[PDB]
């Protein structure tokens, strides 16, 4: 059973 | 020395749980310096800035439909996943008190003494801790520690009675915990 | 044998999904039945419990014929009663791992707007995207999975993975992708014979394909 | 009911980041960013579930980049340290030679960097020791928790010594058991 993360997130440029 | 100013950005995830899966909120959050700049909140669903300089962040998140989707669905394939993958161990942890009284090493109240019941060692942070004189509780003169984290799955808590112990006395700590079916009881004879 | 047809079976032949058909109420407690037309068709199940709720009545069915062309319309399970729909399709939320390498899927292409929903039916979906999308039996209509390779006994890059239905308050479950039974869709098609059903908002899947050497 | 925050930051320009998972205030794991491995709080949530490291390190580099991107646009504004609040204390009563473990707990500070160090009778501590990495708070400070096994005894005297930026001077926390 595997842990999912979130991706962060390439802020605006 | 190394004084040169230090700049810090902080991403925080969140999913808050609501009678066991059944509602769940999702917040991730952008905080730089401190700050918290920009979030999606599942409430909302939609990024929104929080300052004016995550602003360019919420215009530009927002315009990524396939990136909304992910964050819309991640109640169910992140949150409500994470949750079931942790559950037997995190949820359903369950760790026993130890339950111990004595009197304090001090006793700088002139003849009322204080009796100490430690309660250590037990997950989760729900529990009731009670104590009675001669099968009666003991409301008043009552002095305690509040919940204790200690940062290793387990919390700890004292209670403390002041008393006048008289012979015959029968003093009784009892600890309510999910851990056990029926209360844990420590007597403690004046 | 059990390669062919579980590609075939899964994912050339078209899936029964009929609304609204109504059980003939016959004596038979392992078996539902209902006109199609001119011919009628048999779901078989091995749970009483389940099934005798849907005796008689108006049911949605949903799944695989496993006797396939020329016979008569057998199938396992696939039974839901009609009439109890959400406002619209719920794409079935969807982790998946490809050798290891997690994504999230949310497609129409996996989806329901059944309240209550079979395991098979979403397992057939699922399994007919992953062909595909990634070529997971060999042979698929797309082109798609190129780059996965032909090593398997399937002629594709896959020969490991499982489905599982990851429940929000019931206990969870999963099929094996690749199971093929003493090789005949009346064989590893039988993991369905339950009926098994689920509310389709209150669960998610956690998909893994992969190949062993 | 139940709150689940997996956590990350960057810091520069000591070019530090962390990536962890906490469950109700306490770590469920953490990524050894040097070792690229999965660190679980307790050894045996390793025997029940997995999380694959390098999507730590994914998350991180784009962590790195994007505070990069923020100290341009604040026009180089810098975080201004919040002190820590030291407290030591043990996990269960103490008795003497019964083995236990000083909790030195640091709080309430930002940014995440600290330097601690155990003394006993003035000569600093290394047997045994162990140590949190910087968990969340809900205010976006830092917690921490350090940990020092020992046997008690009447004639010993420990300090937790705690250096932060925020702080005037090292701060020392002392603890004996009388
Ligand atoms: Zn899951």
């Amino acid at each position: 059973p595997k842990y999912v993360k979130q991706n962060t997130l390439k802020l605006a440029t | 020395g190394d004084t040169r100013p230090r700049f810090l950005w902080q991403l925080k995830f969140e999913c808050h749980f609501f009678n066991g899966t059944e509602r769940v909120r999702l917040l991730e959050r952008c905080i730089y310096n401190q700050e918290e700049s920009v979030r999606f909140d599942s409430d909302v669903g939609e990024y929104r800035a929080v300052t004016e300089l995550g602003r360019p962040d919420a215009e530009y998140w927002n315009s990524q439909k396939d990136l909304l989707e992910q964050r819309r669905a991640a109640v169910d394939t992140y949150c409500r996943h994470n949750y079931g993958v942790g559950e037997s161990f995190t949820v359903q942890r369950r760790v026993e008190p130890k339950v111990t009284v004595y009197p304090s090493k001090t006793q700088p109240l002139q003849h009322h003494n204080l009796l100490v019941c430690s309660v250590s060692g037990f997950y989760p942070g729900s529990i009731e801790v009670r104590w009675f004189r001669n099968g009666q509780e003991e409301k008043a003169g009552v002095v305690s520690t509040g919940l204790i984290q200690n940062g290793d799955w387990t919390f700890q808590t004292l209670v403390m009675l002041e008393t006048v112990p008289r012979s015959g006395e029968v003093y009784t700590c009892q600890v309510e915990h999910p851990s056990v079916t029926s209360p844990l009881t420590v007597e403690w004879r004046a | 044998i059990g390669v062919g047809n579980l590609r075939n079976f899964y994912t050339k032949h078209d899936y029964i999904d009929l609304k609204g058909l109504i059980d003939k109420n016959l004596p038979s407690a392992n078996q539902l039945e209902f006109s199609t037309g001119i011919n009628d068709l048999i779901s078989e199940s091995n749970n009483w419990d389940e099934i005798s709720k849907f005796k008689g009545k108006k049911l949605d069915i949903f799944g695989i014929d496993y006797n396939g062309p020329c016979k008569s319309k057998y199938m396992y399970g696939g039974a839901t009663l009609s009439g109890q729909y959400l406002n619209s399709a719920r794409k079935i939320p969807i982790n998946l791992w490809v050798n290891g390498k997690h994504k999230t899927i949310s497609t129409d292409k996996i989806s329901t707007n059944k309240k209550l929903v079979t395991a098979q039916e979403i397992d057939v979906k699922l399994r007919r995207y992953l062909q595909e999308e990634y070529n997971i039996y060999g042979h698929n209509s797309t082109g798609k999975g190129k780059e996965y390779g032909y090593k398997s006994k399937f002629y594709s890059g896959f020969n490991k993975g499982k489905v599982l239905f990851h429940l929000n308050d019931e206990k969870s479950f999963s099929y094996d992708l690749f199971y093929t039974g003493d090789g005949v869709p009346v064989s590893f098609l039988k993991i369905y014979e339950d009926n098994k059903i689920i509310e389709s908002e209150k669960f998610h899947l956690d998909v893994e394909i992969s190949y062993v050497d | 009911e139940h709150v689940i925050i997996q956590a990350e930051f960057y810091l520069n320009p000591d070019q530090s980041g962390e990536f962890m998972f906490d469950f109700d205030g306490d770590e469920i794991f953490h990524v050894d960013m040097a070792k690229k491995e999965t660190v679980w709080r307790l050894e045996e949530f390793g025997r029940f579930a997995s999380f694959e490291a390098q999507g730590a390190l994914a998350n991180i580099a784009v962590d790195k980049a994007n505070l990069e991107i923020m100290t341009k646009r604040s026009n180089y504004t810098p975080i201004t340290n919040v002190p820590p609040e030291v407290t030591v204390l043990t996990n269960s009563p103490v008795e003497l030679r019964e083995p236990n473990v000083l909790i030195c707990f640091i709080d309430k500070f930002t940014p995440p960097v600290v330097n601690v160090t155990w003394l006993r009778n003035g000569k600093p501590v290394t047997t045994g020791v162990s140590e949190t990495v910087f968990l969340p708070r809900e205010d976006h400070l830092f917690r921490k928790f350090h940990y020092l096994p020992f046997l008690p005894s009447t004639e010993d005297v420990y300090d937790c010594r705690v250096e932060h930026w925020g702080l005037d001077e090292p701060l020392l926390k002392h603890w004996e058991f009388d």
